[PDB]
């Protein structure tokens, strides 16, 4: 089994660290779910493939520009996450993140990935958004951004649920083996 | 790690460490603040002994096994003996605070109420002086250890043999060499996490709200300075490209 290396990016409130945790565990935390995020080495068997994927985490170093870019070096498979409650932490990626990912990772795959899907029809959440004159993320403005800032492709999952987690790191694990 | 410890911080959350019967015993507001607590201390743990890791097995086992070039094994692992008796020393006064509190008659039933001043010690004087020198150097060397590592590996067929060897062990799998070196420099960046979380649950006593605010506070500006300090070395960079900076 080959080894590649996967990093996240996007913003604090993106649902990055928590996506990480239930792939890595296959399980929502019942008792707790952890603060932090120290690293992980998934064994994926994608299309016939054995891979072992080493998974990072960036959150804590969105504020120290010379610290976060230690995180990227030979990086197979960025996935860049916003949250599909958060438009903001959409607007954050094609001028914030997806630059510094282009400049530190060159040729490198990009992921964008909508966690939190569950929240696009919550009341609560709905209600929220509103308050600032916004709602949840709809797919085709998901997808429009994927196209704009030139990723590999889009996908949408919920940590709460798991659904569509193993999709998204199973894809990751897809990109990273191609040439 | 030493098996007592390991043993101690087994279990997922302080609440499925503890016995029930004690957890039964404290309000919900006081389990969250212990389960981050526990999480602390659990996560520094794991840090030091990824600094043994380094230490121990990789650098002292280069030394005593192959034949690298004067300055090799400082260029793989730079600053790691400083490193390691940092952490050696929080973990300590951390394990100690819990040992201190444990009840009479049990090994695992313990709550922490005073974790701020002791937050507060760690990231201010001397010890944040040196925190601030070490992790500068180490971040700043960090670029050109995993450039030197990949090198040998691709070259030296001792090395290679050696990484192997001492890498194959299923309790390494996330322990390679470039993986340690970048757990060491998130580290730092894992405190204000946890801090801020530990404040999140600790309103109910003035003062210790109060010494994690100032802790929190006293991490972010150790992080700043850490950031403004760094600047990659690049061996064969040349002056020029230096003062072109």
């Amino acid at each position: 089994a080959i080894r590649k290396k996967l990093v996240i990016v996007g913003d604090g409130a993106c649902g990055k660290t928590c996506l990480l945790i239930v792939f890595s565990k296959d399980q929502f935390p019942e008792v707790y779910v952890p603060t932090v995020f120290e690293n992980y080495v998934a064994d994926i068997e994608v299309d016939g493939k054995q891979v072992e994927l080493a998974l990072w985490d960036t959150a804590g170093q969105e504020d120290y520009d010379r610290l976060r870019p230690l995180s990227y070096p030979d990086t197979d498979v960025i996935l860049m996450c916003f949250s599909i409650d958060s438009p903001d932490s959409l607007e954050n990626i094609p001028e914030k993140w997806t630059p510094e990912v282009k400049h530190f990772c060159p040729n490198v795959p990009i992921i964008l990935v909508g966690n939190k899907k569950d929240l696009r029809n919550d009341e609560h959440t709905r209600r929220e958004l509103a308050k600032m004159k916004q709602e949840p993320v709809k797919p085709e403005e998901g997808r429009d951004m994927a196209n704009r800032i030139g990723a590999f492709g889009y996908m949408e999952c919920s940590a709460k649920t798991k659904d569509g987690v193993r999709e998204v790191f199973e894809m990751a694990t897809r990109a990273a083996l191609q040439a | 790690s030493m098996e007592m410890d390991e043993k101690d911080f087994a279990a997922d959350s302080w609440s499925l460490a503890v016995d029930s019967s004690f957890l039964q015993q404290h309000k919900k507001e006081v389990m969250k603040q212990q389960d981050v607590i526990y999480e602390l201390i659990q996560t520094e743990l794991h840090h030091v002994r990824t600094l043994k890791i380094m230490t121990r097995l990789f650098r002292t086992g280069m030394l005593e096994e192959l034949h690298l070039e004067p300055g090799v094994v400082q260029g793989l692992f730079p600053c790691v003996d400083e490193l390691s008796d940092i952490h050696t020393r929080f973990l300590s006064q951390l394990l100690e605070r819990r040992r201190q509190a444990l009840c009479p008659g049990s090994t695992r039933n313990f709550v922490i109420h005073r974790l701020g001043d002791l937050l507060i010690s760690q990231f201010s004087g001397p010890s944040a002086e040196q925190m601030c020198k070490t992790y500068s150097e180490f971040c700043s060397r960090h670029s050109k250890a995993l450039k030197l590592y990949k090198e040998l590996y691709a070259r030296d067929k001792r090395f290679q043999q050696f990484i192997r060897k001492v890498t194959r062990p299923a309790v390494l799998k996330r322990h390679g060499v470039q993986e340690c070196i970048l757990l060491v420099t998130q580290r730092i960046t894992k405190y204000p996490l946890l801090i801020s979380r530990i404040l999140q649950h600790s309103h109910g006593i003035e003062e210790e709200r109060q010494d994690l605010t100032t802790a929190l506070g006293l991490v972010k500006e150790l992080l700043s300075n850490v950031d403004e300090g760094i600047y990659q070395l690049e061996k064969g960079a040349r002056l020029q490209e230096i003062y072109n900076r």
